[PDB]
RNA sequence: CAGUCGCGUAAGCGGGGCAUAGGAUCACAAGAUACAAAAAGGAAAGAUCUUGGAUUUUUGGAAAAGCUACGCUAGGGAUAACAGGCUAAUUUGCGCAAGAGUGUACAAAAUGAGUGCGCGGUUUGGCACCUCGAUGUCGGCUUGACUAAUCCUCAUGGAUG
RNA sequence: CGAAAAUUUAACGGAUCUAAAUAAUAUACCGAAACCUUGUCCAUAUGUAACAUUAGUAAUAAUAUUAAUGUUAUUUGAUGGGGUAGCAGAACGUUGAGUGAAUCUUAGAUUUUUUUUUUAUAACUAAAUAUAGAUGAUAACUCAAGUGAGAAUGGU
RNA sequence: UUAUCGGUGAGUAUGUAGACUCGGAAUGACAAAGAUGAAUCUUGAAUAAUCAGACAUAGAAUGAUAAGGUUGUAUGUCAAAAGGGAAACAGCCCAGAACAAGAGUUAAGGUUCCAAAAUUAUUAUUAAGUGAAAUAAAGAAAGUUUUUAUA
RNA sequence: AGACAACACUGACUAGGAUAGCUGGUUUUCUGCGAAACCUAUAAUAGUAGGCAAUUUAAGUAACAUCUUAGUAGGUACAGA
RNA sequence: AUAAGCAGCUCAAGCAAUAAGAAAGCGAGAGCGUACCUUUUGCAUAAUGGGUCACCAAGUUAAUUUUAGAUGCGAGCGAAU
């Protein structure tokens, strides 16, 4: 190609001390919700679906908070900041073993 | 800068260390000796009338 | 309790459906607050929309005139002596010092109902010739 | 729903086919309708309903072959004659890795099948961002500048061969 | 190390860096016309009060009120604010016309300028130069258009 | 007579998938009730422009698993969107410009100097300026560190 | 020799009577809202028509959007043989 | 007269009134900013157009057929005696 779009393949550690921040920032917001119901003794579907499935800052890998799975990439890994709104998108898991 | 506002923010310089140990509580009377030259009206102590009665010690010793 | 929701980041490029449920919470500019009970409804709401905003839960909920008096400043000052002005639809209010305390307002359809100097009163402080300070106080 | 027929003990079923692959109007023609009838009585020519003949097959429905290097005008440059731009299939462009084999002996002095991983932008191509000096896209002359994958000159390792 | 191309270092932007590189973390700070706060302008509302104009209705020999329009203020501490094609609303300006047998002008009407002020495509203040009594200029409302030009290889 | 050739029967044996799907998501779609919301919807009357779009991310067709190629789908931006970041930049990352003021509060992104803000703390690696905002590959090797074994 | 017939000749000059789905241009300010490059038909693909649909402002709304809860249609990713 | 400005904008030293009062203008120096229009998916574009300035220069009129608002009359209206 000849149009020059300057994405580096690499986050840099302003950009991962932000990234980190995100996803910890997520975590109060279902921890923020999934607390005031349980006072009411109430539940939502969606607030016992991310509970189970996706994981906490504190329980990803470094690996799984910048990089995501691209099946066209040498090693099926890319730059998390590839994505599309990367930054207002949630993204924490990749298919096993990639 | 394209603005008198951007111009403002590029040639900032902070306020001095001393004013920026803000109290949490209460009010403090600091010293703060500044880097400056002295003018006229601040008569030194060998000048002042024995009546006036504002001869104090110096300030590093009122601390 | 209550869910005290504040728009963190903006939607310029997220679906249409984004923008579907941030209409439903009332988020219509940045840094908007809403209050809304907690409900599994509202909840819901907030899973599609929790890299946006913040929640909080609140005891009660904080009224129009309570959420802007909050970053409201202090004025920093007193009116403490007004000067005679002309209120076009009260009348002409006097002088007034709150430092010793008087709202007057005097209207009429005469000069001298106004409670201001008229030329009349110039010729009775004009003939009073004999008027004279005590030796004392010249 | 009305009309009136078939089958069935009855309930009931029947407005073609287990489903999905057959075009109007106009004109023209054959039946019905009793609407109007250019003075009037009739009629002609019209109107409504039913139906027929269509590679109406460019199937929302023209009776229809070419040339212009002498071309004209209005335009676009959907790349068309060029160059630049992207790509690198291919190449008369190369490198590296591996080593079947040749070398009387002995893989790597030399040589190197069919292959793999690559660089590069010269040949023949692909694309079409882009209208412009072209179909041998190039030759000669004048004058250069640069590259190094070296024909000559300079230094040098290997070579039972 | 493999890693070779033709103007020039030539894809750290550059200086430079042994971290000012790299990997895993933590905090403060900076940072947009975004947000906040204090004011302003504009658009659309919602009630109230007051001022003016016009037109009615009452009172008055010893002014009050109703409706429309314009306007300011204020209540809800009201809501809203990029924009091509395009759609819509509201205005200004130019030329001519009616009111006009009107108003104003040597105590300076009018002067392509300069200057001042006012939320201002506009008018206004003052100054300087010249000298007009109407074949001069003109508010307000209204009427009709040969009515608004940095763009047509436009024309003179 | 064959661990030869083909064929048949058996296998809860191994792989293969646009026209295999017994199993089977998420997503999206339809409609009901309640709640919230910025009127965003429908109708009546009046009446437009537009009909080569481009790139980005995902997943395909096509090409040669080439193209800033061609062609669907999902989402967004540009088109018609200024401002901050990406050195410069239609399409990317943030964020939607009515006008001012403020060491105001923040996003993306950054904080040695150019240039606003850390030469800010902690633990390791690198010695090649590797690298530091656009990863050249297979491969080689007493480069070096750590771990696991080991004499 | 498509040669010449008075600037012009693959049929001159002059006067009278055109069109152009193509190109270019279309002039003051403020305010509100704000697209599309898709489908169908077309001797049509540089056009046009009808839709979708932008605008104006009236009448309506159990309107429309989003979420929650229960339900429904349908076989992709994946997985399997 | 040491400098690589679509000549504007933001910051601004200094100069500038013989005199009481009164600073328009020019501006060193620092930063930001790649003309306009047309046409396009997209133009600083090395795509189109313009040497400058003044003037001329483009949705108008008629008939006809509609709609909205306002207003006259009203099961009549308009026209005309
Ligand atoms: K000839
Ligand atoms: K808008
Ligand atoms: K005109
Ligand atoms: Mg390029
Ligand atoms: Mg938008
Ligand atoms: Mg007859
Ligand atoms: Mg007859
Ligand atoms: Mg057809
Ligand atoms: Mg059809
Ligand atoms: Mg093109
Ligand atoms: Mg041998
Ligand atoms: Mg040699
Ligand atoms: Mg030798
Ligand atoms: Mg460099
Ligand atoms: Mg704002
Ligand atoms: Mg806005
Ligand atoms: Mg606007
Ligand atoms: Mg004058
Ligand atoms: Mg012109
Ligand atoms: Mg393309
Ligand atoms: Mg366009
Ligand atoms: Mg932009
Ligand atoms: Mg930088
Ligand atoms: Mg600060
Ligand atoms: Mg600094
Ligand atoms: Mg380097
Ligand atoms: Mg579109
Ligand atoms: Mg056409
Ligand atoms: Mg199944
Ligand atoms: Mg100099
Ligand atoms: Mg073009
Ligand atoms: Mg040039
Ligand atoms: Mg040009
Ligand atoms: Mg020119
Ligand atoms: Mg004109």
């Amino acid at each position: 190609g000849g149009l020059l779009w300057k994405i580096p393949w690499r986050m840099s550690k302003f950009q991962k001390l932000r990234q980190r921040r995100r996803l910890r920032a997520v975590d109060n917001v279902v921890a923020t919700i999934e607390n005031a119901l349980a006072k009411k003794g109430e539940t939502v579907k969606a607030v016992e679906r991310w509970r189970a499935e996706m994981p906490t800052e504190a329980e990803m890998l470094p690996k799984d908070k910048y990089t995501i799975f691209d099946r066209k990439e040498k090693r099926y890994r890319k730059g998390i900041h590839k994505l599309p709104k990367w930054t207002r998108v949630s993204q924490r898991v990749n298919p096993p073993g990639y | 800068q394209s603005t008198a506002n951007r111009t403002k923010r590029m040639l900032n310089i902070p306020p001095h260390e001393s004013f920026l140990n803000v109290p949490v509580e209460g009010d403090r009377i600091i010293f703060n000796p500044p880097s400056s030259e002295a003018s006229v009206y601040h008569t030194p102590f060998k000048f002042l009338p024995r009546s006036d009665p504002r001869r104090r010690a110096n300030i590093y010793k009122l601390f | 309790s209550f869910f005290r929701i504040t728009l963190h980041r903006s939607a310029i490029g997220l679906p249409k459906r984004t923008h579907g449920v941030l209409a439903a919470l009332g988020l219509r500019r940045r840094n908007q607050t809403v209050f809304h009970p907690v409900e599994p409804q509202f909840a819901g709401m907030l899973m599609k929309v929790k890299e946006l905003v913040r929640v909080e839960e609140v005891p009660h909920r904080l009224t129009k005139r309570e959420l802007k008096d909050e970053r409201k400043p202090d004025a920093g000052f007193v009116v403490e002596k007004q000067v005679r002005r002309f209120i076009p639809g009260v009348g002409v209010q006097d002088e007034v010092d709150f430092s010793k305390v008087g709202a007057v307002v005097r209207d009429g359809k005469r000069a001298g109902d106004l409670g201001v100097r008229t030329r009349s009163d110039w010729e009775v402080i004009g003939k009073m010739k004999s008027v004279l300070p005590k030796v004392k106080a010249l």
